[PDB]
């Protein structure tokens, strides 16, 4: 035929150049005699360059190839929940065929300027150092940047687990479906990551798009977009979906590989000029739809791995420029004990209070202050008692306020349990307590309220605010426990 | 209760996954079988060397 | 037989181009052979340039190839011997015996190239592995059937380290082992082969429990880039077909990328950032994926990674971290102090570093040790600019301890006994934790620091401190 | 539906001898654990779309 | 034996005495010896020294017989000490050369040969 078919002229490096297909579309899929499929990214006057989704051992010279007449598409809908699929959208867990409610193109245009709303729905991560300091909002793009082995996944992972508080409820505009995008991670890791969510009953509302490192590059290229659509479904239909790209760094590497092999112009660090257009066209897909559009929303938590704190690198600079805040993590802070090691100094959020519970905002507005002055007078802590009383007071707080943020992994706390801890910290009811007993303080204090002041906690959970009556009732209950302690 | 569910559903899903695998396989050998019968159609049939010069001379033309 | 003839048409370095006939082209990753008076120069298909021309990668010395020699298609990827037949014998990349023991009688021949196990086949474990090294068993303990990584610049202690692990695990393992030397000093192999005989692991006129695969640095870029696969294939066999525990030792794994990095340019690949080839993540990926534990058998892997210019930001090292469960980073800044093995306690992490794995007591003690060593390093700017006297009572007391624990992490290996002069010492995890615990409580604030340097068990510390006083 | 003797925790704190605080602690956490657990573990499992499976089978 | 290790301690103490603080007996003792060992290692080009001439020098260093000598003296000390053995205690040099090791007896004589020379001048 020559118009719907083509002959392999040359194959290699997981990229084969075919001749023919004079009617093939851009980025369209194709199928080889062997069975392995690919998509043509380069459309030259003579030949057509096509990447492979499988080993190039299957593809030979002169082999026949036929069109598919379809662009990269993936099946979306609520059937995926509790499953584990690859970039294409096939099952890999062995639970049977998937039940999708339709398909969506890998490449979807972001919502326009008009069909959006200022983020206003908080995304409780269950992390004290986060929901208090860097609040995240439904539709926001908060970036989890940090060196290797710092606690980047911990942040997201806990977030998902902290969703059992609403997903097992009845109201929908309150739930939050989680979509994790494994890119460049070995299978062993995914199999474990999945096994953790199950032991916590989180797979009930989580979607895993696995893209192991052994898989072809393009797979690791389409993974983020594939998963992107899946979540947009929820967004379009008027719901809430949280998607975590872990990690975009690996994605760029994959894409760089394809681009170089295809002999496209190499830029800074061997990345083609369209690398930024890649992530910008991905993150902008998540947002907050207006009331007319469905009030639906898609949150994005992209993960970037820096090389020795170098946030000045190419890739990171691109991502950091697009997102709407970072949760910078440092290994050093990790070693001291501060876990999760979230550098309050750098970690920021452009949305801020706009997406934070007023119950916590009333006690967090000041918490950023003390910590701020603490980092400035942190050198004094190393000197003798010759420090004046003024500065010394700061050290007393900081040591304790920093000790409170330390939260064990897999142990998210609801807002009703955060406020009481922050309120006692800010006022300074812990200053008298030893800096060694701060840990057990949280335990015994929470258990106290849930037996004597349970009525207060439940009023904060429902109202979400703190009236002058509660502020006084909470203070009295605290001073009482601190006294008996 | 959850265990009974998981296990039954698990037994059910097995049949689907299997069924699905069969289909795929078969339709591999099926569309692939196409290859070897078409490599037999051109290599053989000396009258499939006439339908060669044919469709191909309809290239030079159009392009110009 | 019905073999496919071919003819060489180009020769550039380790890259040979063969020109076959129409309809007779071999798929990618197929072996080839060329008869020579000396031996056989196996080639490996790489690309299909077109026009019935294929580009291969010379598995050996390319000198002596004549423009147009007839090549014999193997008809399939490089075949290596498998089975208990390969136990106690040295094998190169091509699967030919190189120990002067005659032919290796194997019932099967399995290709070095194969797909990674299915996500369904992946099996997670949480069992711990006891080696005998304090700094490890206490901080980042290795997992049974897990992947280990020994990072470190040049001359830090990666070889001696991995060698001790063999002297404490291999004999003590009722299963089989596979050592694979990739891009290293041929002499290190020699000493190894000598020790395996002397320890009893390999018996020439008896039974053996380990196979040896070497593709050292003396070999061309072709060899060092596939020798890792050759030994992997022999391990994997005992994994699925034999269905039993297997210890895989790779040293070094960095040569796998490097070797490929040399030829990538000649294969017409635009050099990626830092000069490495674009296909870094995938290649490094298709190797580590195969090296893993399935529901058929367990495989414990100990891969030593090289760090170019003591730089961890380098792609090669950087990429390898994600394929490891337990990472043992070695710092040259620690070597120079005399403390060995120069293991970095903060930068080195583990998967089994969980309370629900190593025990609650174990975690707490380990965490305390880490926090102590951190503050110590944090006050390094005060101990030189203001002295030790300026530090607070809580600080000085901590600092002293941090110095004792630091020196207490050092341990004499029976392997490097020729370096330290002190007889190797193997400490048990059960005693290790009990030792630091005691030191963390201040029960030995009287004992001198020099009593913790190069010492095994905690009892020896007190014994040493008393022997010095004499 | 369960009966669950209501419990004020500060009293519970105040009735344990010290040599028994250990026990009491573990008793508290188990309770909390257990509670969290039931918040997430639904009474019954999802139903089973029998029609669908009936719709895609092969053995009768 | 631990000579290389000792020279490591020297640079450790040499950098720490940069502070300009007084040093106790320990940190100054090793500082005195470590500073002289570095001066003993200095050797002129085109002047290879046999094994029988290296052992004696290093011996008097690692032990501490040079501690009580000025730094600008270590220079001529080397040449003088050698000429001393080649004239008097030459038998020892001949044993170290052939044997290549140190026996219980050879150490005794070598010990006394060193102390005797320190007393001289
Ligand atoms: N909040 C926490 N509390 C206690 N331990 C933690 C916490 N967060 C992370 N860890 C520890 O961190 C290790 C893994 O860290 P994590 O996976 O968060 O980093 P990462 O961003 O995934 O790094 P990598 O890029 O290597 O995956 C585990 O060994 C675990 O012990
Ligand atoms: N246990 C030890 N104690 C002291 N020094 C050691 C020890 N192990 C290794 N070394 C030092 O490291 C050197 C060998 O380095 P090697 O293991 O080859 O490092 P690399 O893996 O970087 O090549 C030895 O010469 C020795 O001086
Ligand atoms: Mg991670
Ligand atoms: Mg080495």
């Amino acid at each position: 035929n020559l118009n719907e078919t083509g002959r392999v002229l040359a194959v290699g490096d997981g990229i084969a150049r075919v001749f023919g297909l004079n009617n093939i579309q851009a980025e369209e899929l194709v199928e080889f005699s062997s069975g392995v499929k690919g998509m043509a990214l380069n459309l030259e006057p003579g030949q057509v360059g096509i990447v492979l989704f499988g080993s190039d051992r299957l593809v030979k010279e002169g082999e026949l190839v036929k069109r598919t007449g379809n662009i990269v598409d993936v099946p979306v809908g609520p059937g995926l929940l509790g499953r584990v699929v690859d970039a294409l959208g096939n099952p890999i867990d062995g639970k049977g065929p998937i039940d999708a409610a339709g398909r969506s193109r890998a490449q979807v245009k972001a919502p326009g300027i008009l069909p959006r709303r200022s983020v206003h729905e908080p995304v409780q991560t269950g992390l004290k150092a986060v929901d208090a300091l860097v609040p995240i909002g439904r539709g926001q793009r908060e970036l989890i940047i940090g060196d290797r082995q710092t606690g980047k996944t911990a942040v997201a992972l806990d977030t998902i687990l902290n969703q059992k508080r609403w997903n097992n409820g009845s109201d929908e505009s309150k739930k939050l479906y989680c979509v994790y995008v494994a890119v460049g991670q070995k299978r062993s890791t995914v199999a474990q990551l999945v096994q953790t969510l199950e032991q916590h009953d989180a797979m009930k509302y989580s979607i895993i798009v696995a893209a192991t490192a052994s898989e072809a590059a393009p797979l690791q290229y389409l993974a983020p977009f594939t998963a992107a659509s899946i979540g947009e479904w929820f967004r379009d239909n008027g719901k809430h979906a949280l998607i975590v790209y872990d990690d975009l760094s690996k994605q760029a590497v994959a894409y760089r590989q394809l681009s170089l092999l295809l002999r496209r112009p190499p830029g800074r660090e061997a990345y083609p000029g369209d690398v930024f257009y890649l992530h910008s066209r991905l993150l902008e897909r998540a947002a907050k739809l207006s009331e007319k559009e469905g009030s639906g929303s898609l949150t994005a938590l992209p993960v970037i791995e820096t090389q020795g704190g170098d946030v000045s690198a190419y890739i990171p600079t691109n991502v950091i420029s697009i997102t709407d805040g970072q949760i910078f993590l440092e290994a050093e802070l990790f070693y001291k004990g501060i876990r999760p090691a979230i550098n309050v100094g750098l970690s920021v959020s452009r949305v801020g209070s706009a997406a934070q519970v007023k119950a916590l905002k009333q006690v967090a507005g000041s918490l950023k202050l003390f910590l701020a002055q603490y980092r400035e007078v942190a050198a004094f802590a190393q000197f003798g008692s010759d420090l004046d009383a003024s500065t010394k007071q700061t050290l007393v707080r900081g040591e304790r306020l920093t000790q409170l943020l330390k939260q064990n992994q897999y142990s998210p706390l609801a807002t009703e349990e955060q406020v009481p801890l922050i309120y006692a910290g800010v006022n300074g009811h812990l200053d008298g307590i030893e800096l060694s007993r701060i840990g057990e303080f949280e335990s015994s204090f929470l258990s106290y309220l849930k037996s004597n002041h349970n009525e207060l906690l439940t009023e904060i959970r429902e109202k979400g605010e703190l009236s002058k009556e509660l502020l006084a009732s909470l203070k009295s209950a605290t001073e009482s426990f601190v006294a008996t302690f | 209760l959850h265990r009974v569910y998981r296990e039954v559903k698990n037994r059910l899903d097995y049949h689907i996954s299997v069924q699905n695998m069969m289909r795929q396989k078969e339709q591999e050998h099926m569309i692939n079988w196409v290859e070897k019968r078409v490599v037999q159609s051109i290599s053989a049939q000396q009258e499939k060397e006439t339908i060669a010069k044919c469709i191909a001379d309809l290239k030079l033309l159009s392009k110009k | 037989s019905t073999p496919i003839t071919g003819k060489v048409t180009a020769v550039i370095g380790a890259i040979v181009d063969v020109h076959f006939e129409q309809s007779e082209l071999p798929a990618i990753l197929n072996a080839l052979e060329i008869k020579t008076p000396q031996g056989k120069l196996v080639l490996e298909v790489a690309q299909h340039l077109g026009e019935n021309t294929v580009r291969t990668i010379a598995m050996d010395g390319t000198e002596g190839l004549v423009r147009g020699e007839k090549v014999l298609d193997t008809g399939g990827p490089i075949s290596v011997p498998v089975g208990r037949e390969t136990l106690g014998r040295i094998i190169n990349v091509i699967g030919e015996p190189i120990d002067e023991r005659g032919p290796i009688k194997s019932k099967l021949r399995k290709p070095i190239h194969a797909d990674p196990p299915s996500f369904a086949e992946q099996s997670t474990s949480a069992e711990i592995l006891e080696t005998g090294i304090k700094v490890v068993d206490l901080l980042a303990p290795y997992a049974r059937g897990g992947k280990i990584g020994l990072f470190g610049g040049a001359g830090v202690g990666k070889t001696v380290f991995i060698q001790e692990l063999i002297n404490n695990i291999a004999k003590a393992h009722g299963g089989f082992s596979v050592f694979t030397g990739v891009g290293e000093r041929t002499r290190e192999g020699n000493d190894l082969y000598r020790e395996m005989k002397e320890t009893g692991v390999i018996n020439l006129e008896g039974e053996s429990k380990v196979a040896l695969v070497f593709g050292q640095m003396n070999e061309p870029p072709g060899a060092r880039a596939r020798v890792a696969l050759t030994g992997l294939t022999i391990a994997e066999y005992f994994r699925d077909e034999e269905g039993q525990d297997v210890l895989l030792f790779i040293d070094n794994i960095f040569r796998f990328t490097q070797a490929g990095s040399e030829v990538s340019a000649l294969l017409g690949r635009i050099p990626s950032a830092v000069g490495y080839q674009p296909t870094l993540a995938t290649d490094m990926g298709l190797l580590q994926e195969r090296i893993t534990t399935t529901k058929k058998g367990s495989v414990t892997s100990v891969q030593a990674v090289y760090v170019p210019a003591d730089d961890l930001t380098d792609p090669a090292p950087a990429t390898t971290f994600a394929h490891l469960d337990a990472t043992t980073v070695l710092s040259r800044g620690i070597s120079e102090l005399g403390i060995y093995p120069a293991v970095d306690p903060l930068d080195s992490k583990s998967r089994l570093l969980d309370a629900a794995v190593v025990g609650q007591e174990h975690y707490d003690v380990a965490s305390k040790v880490q926090e102590t060593l951190q503050t110590y390093k944090s006050l390094q700017d005060i101990i030189a600019i203001l002295g030790m006297d300026e530090l607070s009572e809580q600080d000085k007391l901590t600092v002293e301890r941090a110095r004792k624990i630091q020196r207490f992490l050092s341990q004499p290996f029976a392997v490097a006994e020729v370096f330290t002069g002190i007889p190797g010492k193997l400490v048990r995890l059960k005693d290790t934790v009990a030792s630091f615990k005691a030191v963390l409580e201040g029960k030995y604030d009287n004992i001198p620091e020099h009593a913790f340097y190069m010492v095994g068990g905690i009892e020896d510390v007190v014994a040493k401190a008393e022997k010095l006083a004499a | 539906k369960l009966a669950l003797k209501t419990i004020d925790w500060v009293a519970f704190g105040e009735i344990i001898p010290r040599n028994q605080k250990a026990v009491a602690n573990s008793l508290k956490s188990w309770n909390e654990t257990l509670t969290s657990r039931l918040a997430t573990l639904p009474e019954k499992p999802p139903a089973i779309d029998w029609a669908y499976y009936k719709a895609n089978v092969a053995k009768a």
